[PDB]
């Protein structure tokens, strides 16, 4: 639509309040999204998921850290998201290490 | 293959010393007799420049933790910061450590060189990240013997640490349990009301210690030392490096074979992991019943003042309300210890009868040495 | 980490004398103290490091009416050792009686190696049970050892005193000495005077000079126990992490020993295995069970063939077992020491915790009753008198052992949830 309503959508479904119900949230999201809108950074897409599968071996999820090597194979085939940086340094930066449990998630 | 020795030989080895069918066959007189002088001196001035056995000899002692002496030492000093969370340290802090143990042992008899390749890193940290979850030496491979050392190779060596470092720690977490156990046995020996909950708690300790020790042994007479005699019998045979390599290429695949790193057995070691937490369990809960007794020596104590403060009774009556208390606190405990016991007969009871299910040989052999006696395996209710 | 041995009464200096002596012999050094220009092992587990790197041995020299002493120290193995450990009755009572009132300067020398020590991981004692001046001064200084430290370990070596029956009081002095033994040690090391003597018969022709000869034996025994802390291996080169395997239960800490050398003056694992687990080849003498068995290897063996013969005897039963929780046959091996003559490189050893020891245990029981009940056998001493008006100390012991049986023949039981 527009990225100022775009991100009072997040505010909706991250939140369990709504647009009106709280507009102080959606005041921090425009803080800080505004002056960071644009790209004026480096951004390498090789690099964030080659540190995915850094993260996964230290998870001792080494049949994942597999299984997501043929799954950024189809990130890059399918190709309707702009910046394929981005998502994954959004799932990379909210990462946590919820120690071994091998087992492939079969895709 | 002599034209992949010497050219390798005046550029990366920096030797410039010199080296000098109806077609009669001319070749085949002289190409045999350059060989044989040319591979033999590759393979004799490399080891007395930047030595290959040497280094490769260290990796087993100082990395795999074959040293003993070195190991020990080091892990009575860096207790702390590994009990810490590792996403609060850095590199520093862990090289000021490493020079008081090499000192201190007999890593002082031996040469600068090793210890001076000897460092420690800490790795790119998890969001969670504590000091027993990522750790690892480093020892770092350089030079032109680093065509041995593959970057893979290296960088499996520490994914084998992190499992051997697990398993050498808690063989000094219960120790802990026994040595309180002990010390805390013999500050109690004169109280009836706990003895029950005490003798059960040091039974439930040591299948545990027993059942952990025992593994221990299959690691040093399968997974290190076989799979280093494997190492040395390559070495001593070879006539080109491509073999010392190949040798390298098997004093891997031994190790993370039977070390559960392999596909087919990574169920294994989602259940090994448990039995370490229920001796964190049984650690909590030996601290719990000495500080309940600790407790009720000092208020034995704090009464025993109050007959002489008060004589020169009127203090009998707080005594029997306290003594009813710890008697009425007794068979809590009992049901917690026994909980933690069938828990963890349940789980010893799947873990054998797995090795008797899993892939190779090699694993099926750990299922005897854990029980002679066939206490459990063959009845599973605790015989 | 740095173990502390101690030392006491005439038999255990003369042990630990020839103890140190045989590590002399044993490791690459001169009886100076110096290290040999050819000369690996680790030298800090008994070995107080001094400054020329004289590895002075970590014993406390502790005596009482010093008769051997004195050829102690004429020797030339008194510049091997001697940090200044040396110090100025045959019953119990006296014994304890002049231990507490000299202990102040005892726990001076105790406090003088241990903050001159650089750690402290245990003090073991060479100890023989109703030696005379062992017993008595052994039990007061061992309730001084572990009230002072209770984050320490404390190890006995005792000899079980019969040489086919003279000291009549000899029963009750053993009493008061395994009373203590067993409430206020933390892993005994407990070896038979009998078997031995007969062993020291079978290998000789000797009955006379034993002492020296079954010298010899046990200093085999004590050298082979902390071979793999001496020398770098990869598991139990702490003391608590070799002793807590063992031991289920801290009354049950008792360790039978077993050795298959008996007359000393290929090969391979499966055979002395078997050899073993006989027990002839064990120097220490209803259904008797062991609770858990521990065995050790050092000589010319290949340890690739080990997991087969393991195989092998866990097709044997060849001991019935305790029925109750999980013990196994525990094998663990060592490098052959160098640096000294090594002729028939292969010796085995078993620590192993049996209930047979509580019938040896059930003799001097016996023997107590019998003179007990005489009223003709504590001849009225006045140590004995003065330190206990009312005798209750046998009384205290027997309840003791009394609890200590029945905790043997429960745990002999298939039920040990029960109490002992």
């Amino acid at each position: 639509k527009s990225p100022n309503v775009l991100l009072q959508n997040l505010c909706c479904r991250i939140l369990g309040r709504s647009e009106a119900d709280v507009a102080q949230q959606f005041q921090y999201a425009v803080r800080v999204i505004g002056s960071n809108f644009a790209p004026t950074v480096e951004r390498d897409e090789f690099l964030v998921a080659e540190k995915i599968k850094k993260e996964l071996i230290r998870q001792r999820r080494e049949a994942d850290a597999a299984l997501f090597s043929e799954l950024h194979r189809k990130l890059h085939s399918q190709g309707v998201l702009k910046n394929k940086w981005s998502i994954l340094y959004l799932l990379l930066s909210l990462s946590e290490d919820p120690r071994r449990q091998p087992s492939k998630v079969s895709s | 293959l002599i034209g992949k020795s010497i050219n390798f030989l005046h550029q990366v080895c920096h030797d410039q010393t010199p080296t000098t069918t109806d077609l009669e066959n001319a070749f085949q007189g002289k190409i045999d007799a350059a060989y044989f002088e040319t591979s033999k001196y590759l393979l004799d001035v490399l080891n007395k420049k930047y030595s290959l056995l040497d280094h490769m000899q260290a990796m087993r002692r100082y990395l795999l933790l074959g040293q003993g002496d070195f190991i020990r030492h080091l892990m009575d000093l860096l207790k702390p910061e590994l009990v810490r969370p590792a996403t609060t340290l850095y590199q520093h802090n862990l090289t000021g450590i490493l020079e008081t143990a090499v000192r201190a042992t007999n890593a002082q008899f031996d040469s600068p060189e090793i210890l001076r390749r000897l460092d420690v890193r800490l790795l790119e940290v998890s969001p969670g990240d504590t000091g027993w979850d990522v750790f690892s030496l480093d020892y770092h491979v350089d030079g032109p013997i680093a065509t041995v050392f593959t970057r893979e190779c290296m960088s499996h060596y520490l994914r084998v640490f992190n499992f051997l470092w697990r398993a050498k720690r808690m063989e000094y977490i219960l120790t802990d349990i026994r040595k309180g156990h002990m010390c805390n046995a013999k500050l109690l020996r004169n109280m009836p009301e706990f003895s029950g909950v005490l003798h059960q708690c040091h039974i439930l300790a040591s299948e545990m210690v027993h059942f952990i020790h025992q593994m221990q042994y299959y690691i040093t007479f399968e997974v290190l030392e076989c799979s280093w005699d494997e190492l040395w019998n390559k070495v001593q045979q070879a006539q080109d490096l491509d073999h010392i390599i190949a040798a390298h290429e098997v004093f891997l695949d031994t190790i993370i074979s039977r070390c559960l790193l392999d596909s087919d057995s990574r169920a294994l070691l989602n259940q090994l992991r448990a039995v370490f937490d229920q001796i964190i369990e049984l650690q909590n809960a030996q601290d719990a019943i000495y500080r309940a007794a600790l407790e009720e020596l000092q208020r034995r104590l704090q009464f025993e003042e109050k007959k002489k403060q008060r004589e020169i009774a009127a203090e009998e009556e707080e005594e029997n309300k306290r003594i009813g208390e710890f008697k009425e606190s007794i068979p809590k405990m009992c049901s917690q210890l026994r909980i933690l016991t069938h828990f963890y007969q349940g789980i010893v009871q799947q873990f054998l009868v797995l090795l008797t299910t899993s892939s190779d040989e090699s694993l099926r052999f750990l299922s005897f040495r854990l029980d002679f006696n066939e206490h459990y395996k063959a009845r599973e209710p605790r015989l | 980490r740095e173990i502390i041995t101690l030392q006491l009464g005439q038999c255990g200096n003369q042990i630990g004398f020839e103890f140190w002596k045989q590590l002399c012999a044993e490791h690459g050094i001169s009886p100076e103290g110096i290290v040999e220009e050819f000369a690996t092992d680790r030298k800090d587990v008994f070995f107080y490091q001094a400054d020329d790197e004289h590895y002075i041995p970590r014993a406390v020299l502790l005596d009482l009416e010093p008769r051997v002493i004195h050829s102690i120290l004429n020797s030339p193995y008194a510049k091997l050792y001697n940090p200044e450990n040396i110090y100025l009755g045959n019953n119990w009572a006296s014994g304890f009686s002049q231990g507490e009132k000299i202990h102040e300067d005892i726990f001076d020398i105790i406090d003088r190696e241990a903050d001159g020590s650089d750690s402290l991981e245990g003090f073991v004692l060479c100890h023989s049970i109703a030696g005379g001046t062992g017993s008595g001064l052994g039990s007061y200084l061992l309730e001084r050892l572990n009230d002072r430290y209770p984050k320490k370990l404390v190890q006995t070596y005792s000899v079980f005193p019969n040489q086919d029956e003279d000291v009549v009081v000899q029963p009750y002095n053993s009493l008061l000495t395994l009373k203590r033994l067993t409430q206020n040690a933390d892993c005994v090391v407990v070896l038979d005077n009998t078997a031995l003597n007969r062993i020291a018969t079978d290998r000789l022709h000797i009955q006379n000079p034993s002492f020296s000869q079954i010298n010899q034996l046990v200093s085999t025994i004590m050298s082979a126990s902390t071979t793999t802390l001496r020398y770098p291996g990869y598991m139990n080169n702490d003391l608590i992490g070799l002793i807590a395997s063992l031991i289920p239960t801290p009354r049950l800490h008792f360790l039978m020993t077993g050795y298959t050398p008996l007359t000393t003056d290929k090969t391979t694992v499966l055979d002395v295995m078997r050899r073993l687990l006989q027990p002839k080849n064990v120097m220490v003498s209803t259904n008797h069970c062991y609770i858990a068995i521990l065995n050790i290897i050092q000589g010319e063996v290949d340890p690739t063939q080990v997991h087969k013969s393991l195989q092998r005897i866990r097709e044997r039963k060849l001991a019935n077992f305790i029925p109750w929780g999980p013990a196994s046959i525990q094998v663990a091996l060592s490098r052959k020491s160098p640096y000294l003559p090594s002729a028939h490189r292969v010796s085995g050893l078993m620590m192993a915790n049996h209930t047979s020891i509580s019938s040896l245990f059930e003799r001097t029981c016996r023997q107590y009753d019998k003179l007990r009940k005489r009223e003709a056998f504590l001849e009225q001493f006045r140590k004995e008198d003065m330190f206990k008006d009312n005798f209750d100390e046998m009384d205290t012991s027997r309840e003791i052992v009394q609890q200590l049986i029945d905790e043997y023949h429960a745990a002999t039981r298939p039920d040990y949830i029960s109490w002992g």
